[PDB]
RNA sequence: AUGAGGUGGCAAGAAAUGGGCUACAUUUUCUACCCCAGAAAAUUUAGC
């Protein structure tokens, strides 16, 4: 999907308060986003299938994140552990993660 | 006449227990 | 700093327009879509 | 291995298997939900993977059994209304002042909200033991505060930083405009 | 390609879910219908998306997933249909029964299907050559003295139209604490926004923000636009006005004015008078605004 | 569970103190979103939570608002918004609705909530000063 | 936070310092993002800045 | 000495062309009102 169709076919990834009117740290949440996006890809090399999905409520920080089955589980789970606690002890909030292994990368169409 | 009732004052977490007091514990599925 | 301002008593998303353009066209600025 | 969905059954507890709010599990939801625009001669795609499904903030864990559930459990931290106070006729009549006062919920680290601090403070000038002189004196200190249509004087504070802080400012405020409409000066001999 | 056996597992999984659905929103499952499974899904998975397609849907398996397996020969390889090696065997199964029609009649608002409704009735490609003589075929059919049977066939090729004058509104009559009767409406032009009520019986007085017409519009042409609803239908000093305009300027307000006025004034003439006022361009909301 | 149940569940402490409890005239709940799906399913959650808890409740639509900016590339901001007022409602009741339904706010879905508190005249404005 | 006027006893009661310092405090009453502690360390600079001038 | 100082000087002139800023009025100007009053005095360039 092109960009036109964000809220027509297409969704939102990120999801926070703070664009909406009179709310403020539209910034902060975006320098947020880029970089948990940057860490999350530099985590988990080759197994994000998908984008994640960067949702909040409150103080918290959902990680919904989607991801192959061709690394051992057992590195997951070590992984899922390492990032959540270095992401609460960065952004100073209860950061969780919401992995969803697919057996392969879900094609919509070939272009 | 003006009955002003009195204040009901529950810990920090009463309202979540509360909740989970609703709720079960899941049997087809593993732990948490 | 504070004591310039006593001195002179006496007398939006924070990104480049692009990296704006790359988030906001795919989809990862929440709100922001396209007219 | 297989996905759980199997295993449920059709008269399942369905609030214990979302207690809280959680993110779309394709293999805990036991529906066949298809999210997505077909290709031609194709079909919305299947909710496992599907990536639009799991960006939607979902209500799975607030059903209608759910809520009453919680409901019922949450009757006993309730309070009852006075019931003397029948409408809105007697609430101006034994308890003229209105005191408004605001909270925001943001999402974020922070939960400082600068705009929390203001307090307005809503009284009808009939309800303050005023005579005509001290009612004309009051009203033309306020001036822009009293409203002639309503009768109601309003004072907005926002000066200090806590809620509290403006709360008694906004009292006091009050409190002196009373006693100060109630005095004659020397000057007020020469109307 | 879909087999049949996984459309009959998408059934028995849509039944399955049904129930589920039926179960988590407490509703009785008996009882439980798409309706509800629109609703029911809407709810717990809200979207925003202007596409409905788009919006998370929970449908029955075979409004999805579709179909053109059509067979055309059993298992021996004889073909069903007798006209099978023409290719064409629908099209041309229809051309000999209109054939046959018009041998039996020769012995005794609307348009024509278009070319691509044919191919999807007929679940067949055709080119247009062949269209034509098809519809020449109806034609020449229609011309004969068809019957009811043949009238009948025919209006299975003629879809329907509509028209854009049912499509015009005609506010109620209204009844004020005094009985009397009113109408009342909205117009709209540039920024200007008007609300007007009309009452059916009056000396021909306008009160525009409670001030009379002539003092509330001095320039003789925003008064002429005012004039110009009633002067086209002949009602001139039969009727009373009430009015209340808000926001842009002079003739801005002037035409929003007319509009709402014209609006209201549709309830006390004739279906007639109302198509000529919608002809003339006085119920038409004018969309000409400030470019950016 | 069918057969495994917890035998007894221990109630969260709710103390009746000795202190009068706030009474609230109004309280309203302005919630602001970028989808009106989601709204709509927040406002029917928030009325039948308040119909379960006896609260008296009326819902309005505040007009949505665009913001629209150019960067040629024109993007937009769409609020959309939805009013709740409760009435005659006291101090406990609404804290512990609020907290609910505070909770259980969705994504994108920020909250403004005025409450008018409702007081009497201070003793120093009974009587003037003599 | 709001009589903050019981920090100019130090200083001149009614030259145009007291004209400026006054309406100093008069600005500082009508901030809500400081703490008092600030507003008096802010005074106390003006107290220094004019002794050594 | 590409560092720190001091003593004097330096503060331009002319065109042809390119661009830009101001005032340019009687269908105008000043006052009251926001429109029924009183006093003044040739090439081009875009655009539908
Ligand atoms: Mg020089």
């Amino acid at each position: 999907h092109a960009p036109h169709y964000i809220a027509h076919r297409k969704g939102w990834l990120s999801l926070h308060t703070g664009n909406l009117d009179g709310e403020d740290h539209a910034a902060e949440r975006t320098v947020e986003d880029v970089f948990l996006r940057k860490f999350m890809w530099g985590t988990f090399p080759g197994c994000l299938a998908d984008q994640l999905v960067l949702k909040r409520r409150g103080n918290q920080l959902e990680i919904c994140a989607v991801v192959l089955r061709q690394l051992s589980p057992h590195k997951y789970y070590f992984l899922v552990g390492y990032s959540e606690t270095l992401l609460s002890y960065f952004y100073k909030c209860p950061v969780r993660l919401h992995l969803q292994t697919v057996p392969s990368k879900v094609v919509y169409k070939y272009l | 006449e003006v009955v002003i009732p009195k204040k009901k004052t529950w810990d920090k977490v009463a309202v979540l227990q509360a909740l989970a007091s609703t709720v079960n514990r899941d049997t087809t599925a593993v732990p948490y | 700093a504070d004591e310039r301002l006593r001195i002179n008593s006496l007398r939006r998303w924070r990104l480049s327009r692009i990296v704006f353009r790359h988030l906001a066209d795919h989809g990862q600025l929440s709100g922001i879509q396209r007219a | 291995l297989p996905p759980r969905t199997e295993k449920m059954a059709v008269d399942q507890d369905w609030p214990s298997v979302y207690p809280v709010a959680a993110p779309f599990k394709p293999s805990a939801v036991p529906l066949p939900v298809r999210m997505g625009y077909p290709v031609k001669k194709g079909v919305p795609m299947a909710k496992e993977g599907n990536l639009e499904l799991l960006k939607i903030p979902n209500f799975l864990h607030l059903t209608p059994v759910a809520i009453k559930k919680h409901c019922e459990a949450l009757k006993d931290f309730c309070t009852e209304w006075p019931a003397a106070l029948d409408s809105d006729e007697k609430c101006e009549k034994h308890f003229p002042i209105e005191i408004d006062s605001t909270d925001y919920v943001s999402s974020g680290p922070s939960v400082r909200n600068p705009r929390a601090r203001v307090v307005v403070l809503r009284v009808k000038l009939s309800s303050l033991n005023l005579d005509d002189h001290a009612k004309k004196k009051l009203i033309k200190l306020v001036g822009e505060r009293y409203c002639k249509t309503t009768d109601v004087l309003t004072i907005k504070t926002d000066r200090c930083p806590l809620r509290r802080q403006n709360y008694d400012y906004a009292v006091y405020l009050l409190t002196v405009l009373y006693h100060e409409s109630w005095n004659t000066e020397e000057w007020e001999k020469s109307k | 390609t879909y087999t049949e056996d996984f459309i009959k597992k998408q059934i028995e999984e849509f039944n399955i879910g049904k129930r589920h659905l039926a179960n988590m929103m407490g509703e009785d499952p008996e009882t439980f219908t798409q309706e509800d499974i629109d609703r029911a899904i809407a709810y717990l998975f809200p979207s925003g998306l202007f596409e409905k397609r788009a919006r998370p849907v929970m449908k029955h398996p075979e409004q999805i997933f579709p179909r053109q397996r059509a067979i055309q020969w059993g298992e021996d390889g004889r073909p069903f249909h007798y006209l099978f090696y023409t290719g064409k065997q629908s099209y041309y199964s229809l051309m000999h029964d209109v054939y046959g029609m018009l041998l039996n009649l020769e012995k005794h608002g609307s348009r024509w299907l278009i070319k691509e409704e044919l191919e999807e009735m007929l679940v067949e490609k055709l080119s247009d050559l062949d269209y034509m003589q098809f519809i020449r075929l109806l034609e020449k059919l229609l011309t004969s003295q068809c019957g009811a049977a043949e009238e009948e066939f025919v209006q299975r090729f003629r879809r329907s139209v509509t028209l854009e004058s049912k499509k015009q509104l005609i506010e109620p009559v209204q009844y004020d604490e005094q009985g009397m009767a009113f109408s009342k409406s909205e117009g709209k032009r540039k920024t200007a926004k008007a609300e007007a009520i009309v009452y059916k019986h009056g000396s021909g007085r306008i009160k525009v923000n409670g001030i009379d017409y002539q003092l509330y519009f001095p320039i003789t042409q925003d008064r002429e636009q005012l004039m110009f609803p009633f002067h086209f239908v002949d009602r001139l000093g039969k009727h009373d006005v009430t009015c209340t305009v808000s926001g842009g300027g002079r003739s801005a307000q002037a035409g929003a004015i007319r509009l709402a006025m014209a609006k209201a004034l549709c309830s006390f003439v004739t279906e007639d008078e109302v198509e000529w006022m919608r002809q003339a361009g006085l119920l038409t909301t004018d969309p000409r605004v400030r470019e950016r | 569970l069918h057969v495994d149940v917890p035998k007894d569940l221990t109630k969260p402490v709710v103390t009746i103190s000795d202190e009068p409890d706030i009474l609230y005239k109004r309280l309203s709940v302005l919630v602001k979103g970028h989808d009106k799906a989601v709204l709509d399913s927040y406002e029917y959650f928030a009325v039948l939570a308040a119909k379960e808890l006896g609260i008296s409740i009326k819902v309005h639509e505040p007009p949505r608002k665009i913001e629209r900016f150019t960067l040629r590339v024109q993007y937009e901001m769409r609020t959309l918004y939805r009013c709740l007022e409760l009435e005659h409602l006291t101090g406990s009741t609404a804290d512990v609705y609020l907290e609910y339904i505070q909770r259980n706010l969705p994504e994108g879905v920020a909250m403004e909530v005025t409450k008018t508190q409702l007081e009497q005249l201070p003793e120093h404005i009974k009587e003037p000063i003599w | 936070h709001i009589f903050l006027e019981k920090h100019l006893e130090s200083f001149p009661k009614q030259g145009p310092i007291r004209h400026f310092m006054e309406l100093v405090t008069c600005g500082l009453s009508k901030n809500p993002y400081l703490s008092v502690k600030q507003k008096v360390e802010h005074i106390e600079w003006f107290r220094n800045y004019f002794n050594e001038k």
